[PDB]
């Protein structure tokens, strides 16, 4: 499939920011497109091999696209704004326009007036209830990832050094930890449900991982606190036959 | 040069759900449609070009060109059917005019409910403590709490694969002292029959 | 693969000597489109004239005509001389006032 | 049928000229309306008929943005087909594309059609019914495969059947003055001044739009394709066109012969001797 | 107006 770095970005306004783009080998038709809140993909640039047919969608010509050998693609933003904040996505067709069209992950890119207030987030695992136990059988797992800022972030639950799906519910969206500040520290919450009996083998291993986009080490930093840096954080606990 | 489709739909595991789509177009090419999970890659599903019907397995796509409008039926609705469906328009070339999408909302159908408030505890607590509202039906709402320093999460469905089970859940959190499970979901509207232990 | 290109020299207007109509050459059938044609009067160089668009026909081969007002439809002889990669030599067909 | 609308592509590639040349050509019936030449250092669709010269910028630039694409499009074509029948970059190639609408007396659709060709031979062509093609080689088959992902014969079918028929009607209304008029060819027969024995008869027709015309030399009985000499339907420079048919006689009993026309543009067909 | 679909050979 279509593949795209970074996934996400946390940008300062003036800097210059580039997106990556590597397409279906051989898809002769690349686009790229816009995504705001609520809303559908619009048409940005469009490249049949190396040639750039159209650049009509560009916001500014701040917006630079390129595809030089005709296949890997690269989004150009110079001197970010505030107004650049959005998603974008690109996409590959095999032959042409107006058929089936391929669609990477996305980079989420968010512009801020300076990078003061990013924080990576701290990481807590809360062992299950003996109440819910007793009653139902079953043992919740809940993770807390709290004081992260900006909102880029993933969360994954490895039960045994291997990643799980089932029995996992992590919040599709995060909560304002200060609703009243416009730069809000974020928490985000996640469960775990395991069988009673899995739980109580203390030979299981569960570990709540998290991984946080901020700066890179091209980013200067000389505040006393540690540079929020692109780091995981994890929170880890073991059965408990009790 | 324009497409529209509903906002936001519901429907519970099991039933069906159309989400329509009519455009406004002088040389149409065809109707396509997308889904999309959140902050994930929007994946194909079907093409109309020609009048007709397109059936993929529980999807299909139908179009009438001479009534400007089209629309995507989902059948034996599951959990993983939980995206934004985006109906898109071709109008010659190669610029692609997506509709606003439509949000799809599937809810689980619990068999056995059981509410409860239960206590969490962690390694170190120096910091504060877990209540987790959970295996409660589908159409009850929680809602934020009065407290300013009490947190409360929006409600999310796991599901146990191995077990054939599914259940609902709600977190709420609070470093202080007056904070307790008892109190923790006062403002939202739990079942008479919520088990709480002490 | 390829095609020589048919010739036809004639007029627009059945005339006479002293008066005006048109030379006209028309080049089809040929293949590839790459074509060099010019009108000859006492056999040699009519100044630049005036070609029709190229386009095909349904056998795929490209047609076009070359033209020129000729005036002096004296006793004087007037011919086509087509130039094309399947020939060894320019093609030169001679004006014949009765076809 | 009496009117259709064709467009005519070529993409040429050139070693040693440049990059590959995208010509594209508008019809309707014998009258040129479009022009689009990628050669040129800032490309766009040209008016060729007085009747079009009306239509926004906006219809313009629609027109050079799929030109514009059909020349990258082409382009790549060309790469892939050097690539399907094993040539190398040395030699030049040339892709040539007919499509386009026919419509009926009644002004209804009566066929829509698609035919391509790689350097003057037969490749891709749309099938009557509008729905398959016929390739006709195993290089053909690998484009076909690709068509057919990209639903090119049902996107074709209803730009045949809708937009094709729609914008030919609008054209042939704006263009009624010049298109929707048919003018009678002006008939005689001569004799060239010849030696003994070389006589003949010659049967013409010169003033005539659109090309189509009949001309046949039987009295008697019918003898047809027995010495009847055919000439290709020569233009004149505006709408005109030029047509001759001839028969031996080198003897002197030819009052017994009859030359017969046929064109549209005439209330019946005309009788000469 | 023409076909605007161009599709890759
Ligand atoms: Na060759």
């Amino acid at each position: 499939g279509v593949s795209q770095s970074p996934r996400y970005k946390v940008a300062k306004r003036g800097q210059d920011v580039a997106l990556r783009c590597d397409p279906i080998s051989g898809h002769v038709s690349l686009f790229w497109y816009q995504q705001a809140l609520g809303q559908g993909p619009e048409f940005l640039t469009y490249f049949q091999n190396e040639a750039q047919l159209d650049k009509s969608g560009l916001p500014s010509d701040r917006f630079f696209a390129e595809r030089p050998e005709g296949s890997v693609s690269t989004l150009k933003i110079q001197r970010t704004q505030q107004e650049d904040s959005a998603v974008y996505l690109c996409a590959s067709s095999p032959t042409g326009g107006q058929e089936t069209q391929y669609f990477g992950p996305g980079t989420r890119l968010l512009v801020l007036e300076d990078l003061k207030n990013v924080f990576p987030p701290e990481v807590a695992v809360f062992e299950p209830s003996e109440a819910e136990i007793s009653h139902t059988q079953k043992a919740t797992l809940v993770c807390l990832a709290t004081g992260f800022y900006p909102d880029h972030v993933e969360l994954s639950w490895w039960v045994n050094g291997k990643e799980v799906h089932s029995g996992v519910c992590t919040d599709p969206q995060p909560l304002k930890e200060q609703p009243a500040l416009n730069d809000s520290r974020y928490a985000l919450s996640s469960r775990l449900r395991v069988s009673a009996t899995f739980w109580q083998n203390p030979r299981n291993h569960f570990r709540c991982q998290v991984q946080f986009y901020g700066l890179s080490e091209n980013d200067e930093w000389t505040q006393d606190r540690a540079k929020p840096v692109t780091q995981i954080v994890s929170a880890e606990a073991w059965g408990r036959a009790d | 040069q324009s497409l529209e489709q509903p906002s936001e739909v519901t429907a519970v595991e099991g039933a069906i759900v159309q989400i329509n789509c009519t455009y406004q177009t002088s040389g149409f090419y065809g109707l396509s449609w997308y889904q999309q999970h959140d902050g994930g890659a929007p994946t194909f599903l079907s093409y109309n070009a020609l009048d007709g019907l397109e059936e993929t397995g529980r999807f299909s796509s139908f179009l009438s060109r001479s009534d400007s409008y089209g629309y995507l039926l989902l059948q034996e609705l599951q959990m993983k059917d939980s995206a934004s469906y985006f109906c898109a328009v071709d109008t010659g070339g190669f610029k692609t005019i997506f509709g606003a999408g439509t949000r799809l909302f599937v809810k689980a159908n619990i068999q056995n409910p059981d509410p409860a408030v239960y206590q969490l505890r962690d390694s170190k607590s120096s910091d504060k403590s877990v209540c987790l509202f959970t295996d409660f039906d589908s159409q009850t709402n929680v809602s934020q709490s009065k407290d300013s320093d009490v947190y409360i999460t929006d409600k999310c469905v796991l599901d146990m694969r191995s077990m054939d089970f599914k259940s609902n859940s709600a977190v709420a959190w609070s470093n202080k002292s007056d904070f307790a499970c008892a109190n923790a979901f006062n403002n939202s509207i739990i079942p008479e029959d919520t088990f709480f232990a002490a | 693969i390829q095609r020589t290109p048919k010739i036809q020299v004639y007029s627009r207007h059945p005339a006479e000597n002293g008066k005006s109509n048109f030379l006209n050459c028309y080049v089809s059938g040929f293949h590839p489109s790459d074509i060099e044609v010019d009108l000859l009067k006492n056999g040699e160089r009519i100044e630049k004239v005036e070609h029709s668009d190229l386009s095909f026909s349904k056998d795929w081969s490209f047609y076009l005509l070359y033209y020129t007002e000729f005036t002096p439809t004296e006793a004087d002889e007037y011919a086509c001389r087509v130039n094309h990669v399947t020939l060894s030599q320019p093609k030169i067909v001679k004006w014949d006032r009765d076809m | 049928g009496s009117h259709s609308m064709r467009y005519f592509y070529t993409a040429m590639s050139r070693p040693g000229r440049g990059e590959p040349r995208f010509i594209a050509v508008g019809y309707v019936d014998d009258t040129q309306f479009v022009r689009f030449d990628s050669d040129a250092a800032s490309p766009r669709t040209e008016p060729r008929a007085p009747w079009i010269e009306q239509e926004g910028p906006e219809y313009w630039d629609r027109n050079t943005q799929i030109f514009k694409t059909n020349t990258q499009t082409y382009r790549e074509s060309l790469r892939n087909l050097r690539g399907y029948y094993n040539q190398s970059e040395a030699g030049s190639h040339i892709i040539q594309r007919m499509y386009g609408c026919d419509l009926g007396p009644d002004g209804r659709l009566l066929r829509g059609h698609d035919q391509s060709a790689y350097d003057g031979k037969d490749y891709i062509a749309l099938n009557e019914d509008l729905s398959s093609w016929t390739a006709a080689d195993t290089a053909a088959q690998i484009t076909q495969r690709k068509w057919e992902a990209a639903r090119v014969a049902e996107q074709l079918r209803a730009y045949l059947e809708g937009l094709c028929v729609e914008w030919l009607r609008r054209y042939l209304e704006n263009g009624k003055e010049t298109l929707q008029r048919a003018d009678p060819p002006k008939t005689h027969v001569t004799h060239h001044p010849v030696s003994d024995h070389e006589a003949t008869l010659r049967c013409w027709a010169l003033g005539f739009y659109p090309a189509e015309i009949t001309l046949t030399w039987q009295r008697d009985g019918e003898d047809q394709t027995q010495d009847t000499e055919l000439v290709e339907t020569r233009p004149a420079g505006d709408r005109t066109f030029q047509k001759w048919a001839a028969v031996v006689v080198p003897s002197g009993e030819e009052q017994r012969y009859t030359c017969h026309v046929q064109h549209e543009g005439l209330p019946k067909p005309l009788t000469l001797r | 107006l023409p076909f605007e679909k161009s599709t890759v050979m």
